[PDB]
């Protein structure tokens, strides 16, 4: 029923971000009367987006995610150039976003006042994403029933912190800046929370039959999480001076310091079970685009392979993980949102731009769901608004992910469209792959 | 593609690569608890924060 079907993409949408970005959307807008204004055109942002991933997720259908579709509307260079950014970008950068935010909010109880010291959130970050490779790689039988379990402590945290939200009021603006340029990155950190309906928001579909029933799921539930996300933020701006929420790296735990006495054991444990959570769930559900681009052939023939004995995908997650951690390197957590930001957009520009293409190139290709023109050409504008102000707004983030996407021609070419005849050249291959077979005990999946 | 289920099953010769994968295997959980000590160090002698 269409009821059970939202609380399936309400728990998947509401994320970890909504602990980091608070902080964000406040440092950038200046005042809490605007954050509140982006927190909710953050959320028709979203609805106009999910609303065309229910086109593209009921018209291609190709299993894998957005790569998927790119095979169909460009083929060839662009659809590997989507895998590499999504390998190299988007899903590591993410991935040390959540495993950060996990270390800070676990620390901070220890360090009230002062801020948490970088050099130990990092470790603690990095022994996080390397506990839950190891989990991941020992046994899909414990990791899923430990994805299972962590759904609900994101949940109770966020419902907690708008209950106590409201007993404050019981007891119980601005806008300073208004700069294009900052508000783009306010509108770039309050997106973040909402970053899940472009992976996943498919799987209703198998649940809700109707297919006029999946734009009904997505429009009922984008606004219940643009509730929350604005009550939490009510929560916040009802209990802590703006002067505070911009020092504190962990703003929850500033707000559960102030209200419970016993905070200790609650705001960071729920909070950080919660991100222990969406760190695990981002390396779970990860090997499905190494399956389809290797499958594919786009991405190299180990990637493909599995440890027989546990049937878990090893050298997958070994490159998933090594990814991850090196963004340790980075600077700051709303640098990577920047840069995660930036990237993600564009490629959902790309995945929106190629629709109408397509709705033109091939008219009347036996559509499901076709929604009014209108909402795209608002939405390609709006993609592209946030793009064409970010390269000047923060120009040498972009600068470094570019040389990423422009360091992909080279191994396109090599690994895919020049074909490299020479035989020992592919016996090469051949000799450090059987070596990653042997080392890590990989066989390939049934075809 | 690449060497298959049906080698692979007698190519893991105990004295060599059986040996290899227990030691790589002991030298990440030795390693990671390395990393465990290290950030404990941090947060050990980090300087606290004055109480207000
Ligand atoms: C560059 C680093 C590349 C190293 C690749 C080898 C790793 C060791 C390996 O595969 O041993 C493998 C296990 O490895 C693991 O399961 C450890 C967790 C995976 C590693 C986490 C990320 C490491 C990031 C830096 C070896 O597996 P195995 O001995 O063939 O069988 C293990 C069987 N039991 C113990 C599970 C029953
Ligand atoms: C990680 C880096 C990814 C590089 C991607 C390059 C394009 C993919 C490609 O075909 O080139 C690979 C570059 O990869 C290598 O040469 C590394 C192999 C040993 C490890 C060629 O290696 P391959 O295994 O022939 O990859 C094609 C695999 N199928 C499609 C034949 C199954
Ligand atoms: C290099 C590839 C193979 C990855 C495997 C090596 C792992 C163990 C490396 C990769 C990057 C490393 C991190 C990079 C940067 C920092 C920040 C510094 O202030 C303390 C150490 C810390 C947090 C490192 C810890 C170890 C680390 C996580
Ligand atoms: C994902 C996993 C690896 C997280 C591990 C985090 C570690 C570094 C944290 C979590 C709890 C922490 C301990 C909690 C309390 C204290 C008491 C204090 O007087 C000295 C530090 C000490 C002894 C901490 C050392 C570091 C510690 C063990
Ligand atoms: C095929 C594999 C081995 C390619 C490996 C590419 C690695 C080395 C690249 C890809 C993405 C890169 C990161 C992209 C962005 C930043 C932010 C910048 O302010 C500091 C460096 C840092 C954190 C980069 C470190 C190196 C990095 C992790």
């Amino acid at each position: 029923t269409l009821l059970n079907g939202v609380a399936i993409i309400v728990g998947t949408i509401i994320g970890s971000g909504i602990f980091v970005t608070p902080t964000g959307v406040l440092k950038e807008a200046g005042s809490p009367g605007l954050a509140l204004v982006v927190w909710a055109a953050c959320g028709v942002f979203s609805i106009v987006g999910a609303l065309c991933y229910a086109e593209l997720g009921t018209t291609i259908s190709k299993s894998g995610g957005d790569y998927a579709y790119m095979l169909e509307v460009y083929g060839s260079l662009p659809a590997f150039l989507k895998l590499w950014i999504e390998l190299l970008i988007i899903r590591p950068s993410s991935q040390y976003i959540v495993a950060l935010v996990f270390a800070t909010y676990l620390l901070k109880p220890l360090f009230p006042t002062c801020p948490v010291p970088e050099e130990a959130a990092k470790l603690v970050a990095c022994l996080c994403v390397l506990l839950l490779t190891a989990v991941n790689c020992y046994s899909v039988k414990a990791a899923t029933r430990v994805q299972d379990a962590f759904a609900a402590a994101k949940l109770l945290a966020l419902a907690l912190i708008i209950l106590l939200g409201f007993v404050q009021i019981g007891k119980g603006f601005e806008g300073t800046k208004l700069d294009v340029g900052n508000i783009v990155l306010a509108l770039y950190s309050g997106l973040f929370a909402y970053g899940g309906w472009n992976y996943l928001n498919f799987v209703t579909e198998e649940m809700i039959n109707p297919y006029r029933n999946l734009p009904l799921a997505i429009i009922i539930s984008l606004p219940i999480v643009t509730l929350v996300y604005v009550l939490t933020n009510l929560a916040y701006f009802t209990t802590l001076s703006t002067e505070q929420m911009l020092s504190s790296e962990a703003v929850a735990v500033d707000f559960g310091n102030y209200h419970l006495g016993v905070m200790s054991w609650i705001i960071p444990v729920f909070v950080g079970l919660s991100c222990f959570g969406s760190v695990n769930g981002s390396l779970f559900t990860s090997s499905r685009l190494f399956f389809v681009g290797s499958r594919e052939g786009h991405l190299p023939s180990i990637l493909s392979m599995i440890h027989p004995q546990l049937l878990t995908p090893v050298p997958s997650l070994v490159f998933t993980c090594v990814m991850t951690l090196l963004y340790a390197f980075s600077k700051d957590i709303f640098s990577v949102i920047n840069f995660f930001s930036f990237f993600n957009w564009l490629c959902v520009a790309l995945a929106i731009i190629g629709m109408i293409w397509l709705r033109h190139r091939k008219p009347e290709l036996e559509r499901p769901i076709k929604v009014n023109l209108a909402l795209p050409v608002f939405f390609i504008l709006a993609c592209l608004f946030l793009i064409a102000v970010s390269f000047w707004k923060t120009p040498v983030e972009c600068g470094i992910g570019f040389t990423i996407i422009l360091s992909g021609l080279p191994v396109y070419f090599f690994g895919v469209w020049w074909k490299n005849k020479p035989k020992w050249l592919l016996q090469g291959i051949f000799s450090t792959t059987v070596l990653c077979q042997k080392l890590m005990q990989v066989v390939p999946q049934e075809t | 593609t690449g060497l298959s289920k049906e080698e692979l099953l007698k190519v893991a010769g105990s004295p060599g690569w059986v040996r290899t994968r227990w030691a790589l295997l002991l030298l990440f959980w030795l390693g990671w608890l390395g990393m465990l000590a290290g950030a404990v160090v941090i947060i050990v002698r980090a300087p606290r924060c004055r109480e207000l």
